[PDB]
RNA sequence: GCCCGUCGCUAGUACCGAUUGAAUGGCUUAGUGAGGCCUCAGGAUCUGCGGA
RNA sequence: UUUACUUUGAAAAAAUUAGAGUGUUCAAAGCAGGCGUAUUGCUCGAAUAUAUUAGCAUGGAAUAAUAGAAUAGGACG
RNA sequence: UAUCUGGUUGAUCCUGCCAGUAGUCAUAUGCUUGUCUCAAAGAUUAAGCCAUGCAUGUCUAAGUAUAAGCAAUACAGUGAAACUGCGAAUGGCUCAUUAAAUCAGUUAUCGUUUAUUUGAUAGUUCCCUACAUGGUAUAACUGUGGUAAUUCUAGAGCUAAUACAUGCUUAAAAUCUCAGAUGUAUUUAUUAGAUUGAUGAUUCAUAAUAACUUUUCGAAUCGCAUGGCCUUGUGCUGGCGAUGGUUCAUUCAAAUUUCUGCCCUAUCAACUUUCGAUGGUAGGAUAGUGGCCUACCAUGGUUUCAACGGGUAACGGGGAAUAAGGGUUCGAUUCCGGAGAGGGAGCCUGAGAAACGGCUACCA
RNA sequence: GUGAACAGCCUCUAGUUGAUAGAAUAAUGUAGAUAAGGGAAGUCGGCAAAAUAGAUCCGUAACUUCGGGAUAAGGAUUGGC
């Protein structure tokens, strides 16, 4: 049941201190790293079962492969997937339309559509004005006080 | 001190610049510092060639901590020196004293003298070694 | 790792210390970036604290000070001629504190031409003003004929990731060109 | 060891929060904030300790989450929040305020006050410094800082904090004949007037204080809190006004209730 | 009267003791040396002259 | 000049120790609790002393030690 | 709570121990054991070995929901799973190591790091998106599997973000260079910081100048209420917050650090120093000081005022027993500090670990 | 010349080139060598052989008649330029 590593070069199977970001390995802690035998990269008779994709397809047809089809589980979520999905334009209101599944549990069929993230929004519009005038407000705000201080250090020299 | 770029190194005291298109007098512009705590800086600190950066004075240590008193008992290093620091150690049951010491290293800038004697004031600065943790502040060569 | 305390390396005494609390990774050390020449590779150290070093291997290029003029422009590192701490680090031309290096001299060439324009060593009247204080030290002004201008490193290429140094002038620079005549 | 503690034994919490010995075996550990760990008041302890409005930590916790306590002005819903010294309480039902002062024991007296004075709080100049940008700044005892402080304000100063805009409204001076408080030492909690300031270069500074009744005791300049002029504190004072009686004269005023 | 030592009987306790005795631990000389870490490289294949 | 010494003050976590108050039914304990009521509650406390090493600040100058001007290279102006 | 008595003799007075006597939160054991309150308890020997089960997870109104989960015109409630964030470095246990080490009191950081909390703080970025960018992205999920077996995972198909990676808008006023430059962060050099802030004291705070960056920050985030003006339009403004963010200060801390103080032992008198011992210069390394390490140099450093070595059935202290006074003995153990997780060593992540209910190796 | 050397090895002066020859290259010999893995199991017995070896530096125990043991043992280095 060893899995087979993409790059050792082996026809045999070792073992290696895999980390985060590699396969055959799920790190069940931050940092964590372990050592995990992984078959080598050259198939053998040491295979129980070796993984196939189809790249080039011919002459007649397999069952189970071309006949039957799986549809993706998922329609996209971001607001500018759905655009490049749906061949919309920028100004298009990709609102209108979003894949639309139908749950026929309570004889109701109320379809669950996504929820559209990156959406331009009046609410981001207003987060954004007011993060904006927050800014100016606070620079404005900074400036007299540095002013009045100047006005006070200068009040106070004129002491002489 | 003997011809102060007697090392591999160039010894200066570090950002403190001698422009050569400035026509000044002395050409040698030397930094230094006032103690603290009513301690003197040596007019030899003042007028001096030597570099020491660890010199209470001219280097870039500083005295924050305790003030010790010492006999020196040993020069035999250069810019090092040991002095004794002798007191006497209560024992309760016996209601009496014995004499002890504690050796304590202590590093001498060039700006003061110092021999087998010569009851020196110590300032406590940072490490600046394995075992040294005091600069001579005062000479008090008695 | 590489360890920086003080329980190892026996007491003032001359007494082996026992040991107790085995190496701790506040007291760590790491190995020397020993920064070559050419090709600026940077590697990021993850400190203390979050903060972040930089191992300068193979610097190239860096900020030089003249420190006369007030200028600091950027050349690039020729090599190394001396070092006060390792002689062998000459050899390797390993980049390091207080390395006394060789820059291109072509950057400060331009500036003072730009600026002065009195023929260092081979808007119209602003040299007219600054041209009393064009004269430069005979010891500086030789260098530009060779195209090589004496500087010492002083940033920390392990630490920080970058070769800015100054000028060699004056009794500094005297004393470098002493001992190089002396051990070349 | 490894990092920071999160836990407070007791037996190990600040005596003068006077916990129960045996009630469990820890105290509420004061979050980090604005006063100090030993020097503090953990809102749990001032909810349910001092003023017996909640039974336990749960009850105080159900206090603090709808939002009645307020300290500094603040909300301030964390149970184990530090508040130190001359902070300010209010609880918005139960319509009262309290300013955290020490009693004549040490220990944070429950003092209610008006809205009218518990509108600000005073804060002695831990430092005075330059900012970035060159823009001067005061850090005060409990840790905040005021920029563009009066060019006059120096160290051991006191100011009054608006505690609404948390600017400086006025501010005394550190000076000999000026009312103090103690938060600290074997005097703390004792209010008197300063005699003397001796220096101490290197080493810690020393006040003289002479309290109204003419006892005279010397503090480190540390725990010595300006609170105004003689008979002119910039505050109200609490029950006892730091009189610090002897356990005789203590004795002879309990029993002159009978 | 009391008494001392050898020599006999029995019991017990240490000591010496061939075994170039044995074991354990610390320190240490000379060797071999896993592993992670830094580094010289290397380049499966995932990529848009570049990158991981 | 340099000390020792001694006074005083701040310091030396809490718990523990001595110790104040307090009918846990008494007590060991604990830091509680108390007051008259048909309230829309008033109130006393959780003190005080101690660690006499070392350090810090401070008064004293007996006792004990230490240093001065002798080839004057002395002091004062 | 300042006390003795019996035993050498035919008798005596002594020396002198033996014995008695009393206490022990001081252990064990024998016999006995009705009541109430309180409650030490696998320390001693074996820091010996461990079956089994549990002891670290965590969601708000407010990061990501199309569960093909439940409920009565994008989702709107609840919400398994998973991604993200935070925590898991606290606690608890034990006392093996450890004798100037730890620890206690006292210091220092003008020698450093510090998630968090609290307070303050960011008009400066651009060489055909901002009414808001990319998959350079994938988990969960669907489906196809391998292995006897592990909290093993492969191949294939989707899909987001406060994950990852990019990336504008804020003029105005403003000084220098010969139109551009000037925020902050980094690095170097230089200047001021006076006799124009602070300290006992600084190359301090801070500012200025010229440059420099395998690019640091300068919200493409979230909830709830909707207001005012208005060319009533995809208009312009605008509230309370949540979360995140640079620097500073603060807090919780940490790391080093001053002075003085440890039991027995000379049947340990010299020790340390080639392989760092003591100091100097330079560098490297560190968060930072420092022989912490490296190179060259000097020959230092400790010691009869006991070094160094050895023992400890030694973790240190707060404390405990007994005590006229002075003392003797004990302190594995309720609090504080240290250290360890079978023995070592190495390391990842992280603010923080040389972590062990984390990983890697060797040993058993 | 090398080298510590009247050692061994090569050479100059001088001397000799004299030992019955030629051809083949079996066994067994005599003399000289080598050997995988093991390492004294051979044998009365390590006989024979092998291993070591100069010099420089380090380090050197029991025991002792204090003189030794001692080159103890055990390590390192060595050319050329
Ligand atoms: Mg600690
Ligand atoms: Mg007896
Ligand atoms: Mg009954
Ligand atoms: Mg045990
Ligand atoms: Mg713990
Ligand atoms: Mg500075
Ligand atoms: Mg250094
Ligand atoms: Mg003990
Ligand atoms: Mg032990
Ligand atoms: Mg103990
Ligand atoms: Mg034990
Ligand atoms: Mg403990
Ligand atoms: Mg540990
Ligand atoms: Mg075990
Ligand atoms: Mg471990
Ligand atoms: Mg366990
Ligand atoms: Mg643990
Ligand atoms: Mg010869
Ligand atoms: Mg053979
Ligand atoms: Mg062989
Ligand atoms: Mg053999
Ligand atoms: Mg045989
Ligand atoms: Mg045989
Ligand atoms: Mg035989
Ligand atoms: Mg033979
Ligand atoms: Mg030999
Ligand atoms: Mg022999």
């Amino acid at each position: 049941g060893f899995p087979m590593k993409q790059g050792v070069l082996l026809p045999t199977r070792i073992k290696l201190l895999l980390t985060k970001n590699v396969s055959c390995y799920r790190p069940r802690r931050d940092g964590e790293r372990k050592r995990k035998s992984v078959r080598g990269a050259i198939v053998g008779p040491d295979l129980a079962v070796l993984a196939l994709v189809i790249v080039k397809k011919g002459e007649q047809e397999l069952e189970g492969l071309t006949d039957t089809t799986v549809p993706k589980r998922l329609g996209p979520k971001r607001a500018n997937n759905i655009r490049k999905f749906f061949g919309l334009s920028k100004e298009d209101d990709v609102r209108d339309f979003v894949i639309r599944r139908e749950v026929t549990k309570g004889e109701k069929t109320y379809t669950k559509a996504p929820k559209i993230q990156r959406l331009v929004t009046p609410q981001r519009l207003q987060r954004k004005r007011h993060q904006r005038a927050l800014k100016v407000r606070n620079a404005q705000a900074q400036r007299e006080a540095a002013a009045e201080y100047a006005q006070l250090l200068a009040k106070r020299l004129s002491e002489r | 001190e003997l011809t102060v770029q007697s090392e591999r190194a160039f010894q200066k005291q570090p950002h403190i610049f001698n422009n050569p298109k400035v026509k000044t007098s002395k050409r040698t512009k030397r930094w230094y510092k006032n103690a603290g705590l009513g301690f003197k800086t040596p007019k030899t600190a003042i007028e001096g060639s030597y570099i020491d950066k660890k010199c209470p004075f001219t280097g870039l240590v500083s005295i924050r901590g305790k003030i010790l008193t010492g006999t020196v008992v040993s020069t035999k290093m250069h810019r090092t020196i040991v002095i004794r620091r002798a007191y006497l150690h209560y024992i309760p049951k016996y209601n009496r004293y014995e004499k002890r010491h504690k050796n304590v290293p202590v590093h001498v800038s060039p700006a003061f003298r110092v021999q087998v004697g010569d009851i020196v004031t110590v300032g406590q600065c940072r490490p600046i070694s394995k075992t040294v943790r005091f600069n001579v502040v005062k000479v008090s060569a008695a | 790792g590489i360890s920086r305390d003080s329980r190892h390396k026996r007491s003032a005494t001359g007494a082996k210390r026992a040991q107790f609390r085995k190496k701790r990774k506040f007291e760590l050390g790491r190995q020397p970036a020993n920064t070559k020449i050419g090709a600026k590779r940077i590697h990021s150290v993850r400190t203390r604290g979050g903060n972040k070093k930089y191992r300068a291997l193979r610097i190239e290029t860096g900020n030089f000070s003249w420190a006369s003029e007030g200028i600091s422009k950027k050349t690039r590192i020729a090599g190394v001629v001396y070092h006060p701490s390792n002689n062998e680090l000459v050899r390797t031309n390993t980049l390091t504190k207080a390395a006394i290096v060789q820059i291109d001299a072509t950057p400060f060439r331009q500036w003072f031409e730009a600026h002065y324009g009195q023929t260092l060593g081979k808007a119209e009247r602003k040299w007219a003003a600054r041209a009393a204080s064009a004269k430069i030290e005979s010891s500086v002004e030789s260098q530009f004929s060779a195209g090589r201008l004496y500087a010492c490193i002083s940033s920390r290429p392990g630490q920080s990731g970058r070769c800015d140094g100054y000028i060699l002038e004056g009794e500094e620079l005297a004393f470098y060109l002493r001992r190089l005549t002396a051990k070349k | 060891a490894r990092g920071p503690k999160k836990h407070l034994k007791r037996l190990a919490a600040p005596h003068h929060w006077l916990l129960d010995k045996l009630s469990g075996c820890y105290a509420p550990r004061p979050s980090a904030g604005p006063h100090k760990l030993r020097e503090s008041l953990p809102l749990i302890v001032f909810l349910r300790n001092r003023l017996k409005y909640a039974l336990n930590g749960r009850e105080v916790k159900a206090i603090l989450m709808q939002r009645h306590v307020k300290v500094d002005g603040k909300v301030r819903t964390d149970t184990t929040y530090p508040a130190g010294f001359m902070d300010v309480i209010t609880l918005d039902a139960t319509n009262e305020n309290f300013r955290l002062v020490y009693d004549v024991k040490g220990r944070f007296a429950v003092h209610r006050i008006t809205d009218e004075e518990a509108s600000y709080k005073l804060g002695k100049v831990k430092k005075v410094q330059l900012g970035k940008k060159g823009v001067p700044y005061v850090v005060t005892h409990d840790g905040r800082t005021i920029r563009y402080p009066d060019p006059n304000i120096k160290v051991n100063d006191t100011v009054k904090i608006d505690l609404a805009s948390g600017k400086i409204t006025d501010f005394i001076k550190f000076d000999a004949g000026k009312l103090v408080y103690v938060t600290g030492g074997r005097n703390l909690g004792r209010i008197g007037t300063i005699v003397h300031k001796e220096r101490h270069d290197g080493g810690f500074d020393l006040v003289h204080i002479k309290d109204s009744l003419d006892n005279t005791f010397v503090t480190r300049l540390n725990n010595v809190f300006v609170i105004g002029e003689q008979g002119k504190p910039y505050i109200s004072l609490p029950k006892g006004k730091g009189i610090k009686l002897s356990i005789a004269e203590e004795r002879d005023r309990r029993r002159a209730q009978q």
